[PDB]
RNA sequence: AAGGAGGUAUUCAUGUU
RNA sequence: GCUUGAGUCUCGUAGAGGGGGGUAGAAUUCCAGGUGUAGCGGUGAAAUGCGUAGAGAUCUGGAGGAAUACCGGUGGCGAAGGCGGCCCCCUGGACGAAGACUGACGCUCAGGUGCGAAAGCGUGGGGAGCAAACAGGAUUAGAUACCCUGGUAGUCCACGCCGUAAACGAUGUCGACUUGGAGGUUGUGCCCUUGAGGCGUGGCUUCCGGAGCUAACGCGUUAAGUCGACCGCCUGGGGAGUAC
């Protein structure tokens, strides 16, 4: 539970603050469920689009197979 | 699933581990359901059904905790 | 789109008794004053008020007698859609007398029993029992 | 749609002060300004039927507010189609 | 005018290019009317995985409000020149002129 | 695949790892 | 004449709404090699098929086409059909806050026009996977099928045609009135935000249920309740949505 987004008063996920997505992907790169993490709608379609981003500039990996 | 052999760990629990990251990553299913392709109207028909049985049962749950049965 | 103010009173007359209400309010008009005047004279309201300067609301307040509503059945006779006139032999005798019709006639809205005493037609607006 | 900038000129042209922005001539020339606007894109776009539908919106509200402003002033519905350059 | 927010990795063995294609850039876009809000040279970062074979590729980040036209001059830039591995131009809303986590 | 427990599911820190 | 219906302006919000152009990774297939050796594939069981010209498996490099795992949600958008990686350009609609403006400018709509899944048709490309037809192998009393191995049109793109679906909520559009509860999503105001709180106020949306309605099943403020406006249809089954 506890969106940690709303607490915090945060407009929008930074694709470059990887660290927070980082808490936010599994082990094997995917994106862990906002039923999961009990995040808010809102701010989980931010944190998915702000992932594929990273994935696409290479701060986060689209596997973990291919490195 | 990326398991590593730790020092001093039996192979027992180095297969155990790898079981539960394989079974927490979910490869087996993905697999068995892109065996085959499924059409999108039947998709989105299991979707509808499944969530419409468990909404019923958490409905019957929540019923059930102000009815008794004794 | 609102094409029936009238029906749209009797409409809300009706919904508050079932629904028990005390009054009900709807927006003004002097054909509405009119048929409210009527009703009370007649004894199937209990009261109605107008407030409002520019925007006018009047308020019908209902009655009950016997826990149950007064007015037992109110049907729009003419409409917009067919307006109905009758020559002052043929006005309507509704439920024998039991209830009334409110008739427009020339010098003003009245029930069938005056409308046929002063020997005149008019438009039907509506029947309540 | 119109930038900011084009609609304040739009009323400051049509309406008989800055803040008049209701009026059935100022109405109808934003609606032709941005029809003009649009014919660009659905001369390149020529399949975006979901655009398409609203501007034919845009058109057939231009048309009601020309036919209600004939029928109530017809010296200001002449004066108006003449400075836009419509036809009826 | 716009906001559009550049991120583009350049290969590893070109970092010795990467202030001359800053200046280059960004004198485009002041040329062009165009403000630079933020820029921040991220350096030599190691890719999450490869491209093209290469690691450790040169991050630049930079922040502009600047028009259409020279934006597009500068996408086409990045396409055609082979030290620049990959771009990505994105919208914002508004200028950002903080500092980014990288350097935080 | 089978069996038990909790829930509509997590707060249960971080640390450790 | 008026401002309450209908519109215009100001600032924002969310969205797989649409059209065009780029780009990324995973995977399938093919090609070129390196290693390597006798199987691979398939089924309930087999066979057809592939493989000693070296397959299948593993590694590297390349080509091309199509589609976007996780997020993902009785979540969202759209008039419906439908819409799902990311980025840019062009563009449609909706909603909220306070205020100003016009002053009935409205609703419905025969004919008419436009859009309209998939299959299909014409011309020109493209073709990885899948796969009607077809070929072969099985099963069976038979098997013109279900199963297996291949596989053409087709699926994809451009431009036209087609105009139909269980095109469904089997529920025409618009407006007003009528007890409640639990939620979801998207705005906005106030109070002590003490800390993800509490109290309101709008939009859309799922379930349960009262009065009422209903042949019953059930619907129930998003009505199938009580009414107003206009439009489309029905008149036993079949023959028949057939003939002319
Ligand atoms: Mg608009
Ligand atoms: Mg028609
Ligand atoms: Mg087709
Ligand atoms: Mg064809
Ligand atoms: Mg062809
Ligand atoms: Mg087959
Ligand atoms: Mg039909
Ligand atoms: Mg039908
Ligand atoms: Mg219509
Ligand atoms: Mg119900
Ligand atoms: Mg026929």
């Amino acid at each position: 539970k506890f969106c940690r987004f709303t607490a915090e008063g945060v407009q929008e996920i930074d694709y470059k603050d990887i660290a927070t997505l980082k808490n936010y992907i599994t082990e094997s790169g995917k994106i862990v469920p906002s039923r999961i993490t009990g995040t808010r709608a809102k701010y989980q379609r931010q944190l998915a689009r702000a992932i594929k981003r990273a994935r696409y500039l290479s701060l986060l990996p689209y596997t973990d197979r291919h490195q | 699933p990326v398991i590593k052999v730790r020092e001093n760990e039996p192979f027992d629990v180095a297969l155990r581990r790898f079981k539960r990251s394989c079974e927490k990553a979910g490869v087996l299913a993905e697999v068995r359901r892109r065996e085959f392709y499924e059409k999108p109207t039947t998709e989105r028909k299991r979707a509808k059904a499944s969530a419409v049985k468990r909404h019923a049962k958490k409905l019957a749950r929540e019923n059930a905790r102000r009815t008794r049965l004794y | 789109s609102m094409q029936d103010p009238i029906a749209d009173m009797l409409t809300r007359i009706r919904n508050g008794q079932a629904a028990n209400k005390a009054a009900v309010t709807m927006p003004s008009s002097k054909l509405k004053v009119a048929i409210a005047n009527v009703l009370k004279e007649e004894g199937f309201i209990e009261d109605f008020k107008v407030e409002g300067d520019t925007k006018p609301e009047l308020e019908l307040t209902l009655k009950y007698f016997q826990g149950k509503a007064v007015v037992e059945s109110i049907q729009r006779v003419s409409r917009p859609g067919l307006r109905i006139y009758k020559r002052k032999d043929e006005l309507p005798k509704v439920m024998a007398g039991l209830g009334i019709a409110v008739v427009s006639t020339s010098k003003g809205v009245m029930t069938d029993r005056a409308a046929r005493q002063a020997g005149l037609g008019g438009e039907i607006i509506c029947y309540v029992a | 749609s119109l930038s900011t900038e084009a609609t304040a000129k739009i009323v400051s042209e049509f309406g008989r002060d800055a803040n008049d922005t209701g009026s059935t001539e100022v109405q109808v020339a934003l609606l032709t300004a941005q029809i003009n606007h649009l014919q660009g894109h659905f001369a390149e776009h020529k399949k975006d039927h979901h655009s398409r539908r609203g501007l034919l919106r845009m058109v057939s509200q231009r048309r009601k507010l020309l036919d209600y402003l004939k029928r109530k002033d017809v010296a200001r519905y002449t004066q108006l189609i003449e400075r836009l350059g419509l036809r009826r | 005018m716009r906001h559009y927010e550049i991120v583009f990795m350049v290969h590893p063995d070109q970092s010795e290019q990467v202030p001359g294609m800053i200046e280059r850039y960004t004198a485009a876009i002041t040329g062009a009317e165009g403000k630079i809000h933020r820029l921040e040279d991220w350096g030599r970062r190691q890719l999450a995985y490869p491209i093209n074979k290469l690691h450790k590729a040169h991050y630049v980040l930079m922040n502009v409000e600047a028009p259409q036209e020279v934006i597009d001059e500068l996408e086409t830039t990045f396409r055609f020149n082979d030290a620049v591995i990959r771009s990505m131009v994105m919208r914002t809303k508004h200028a950002v002129t903080e500092a980014s986590p990288m350097v935080k």
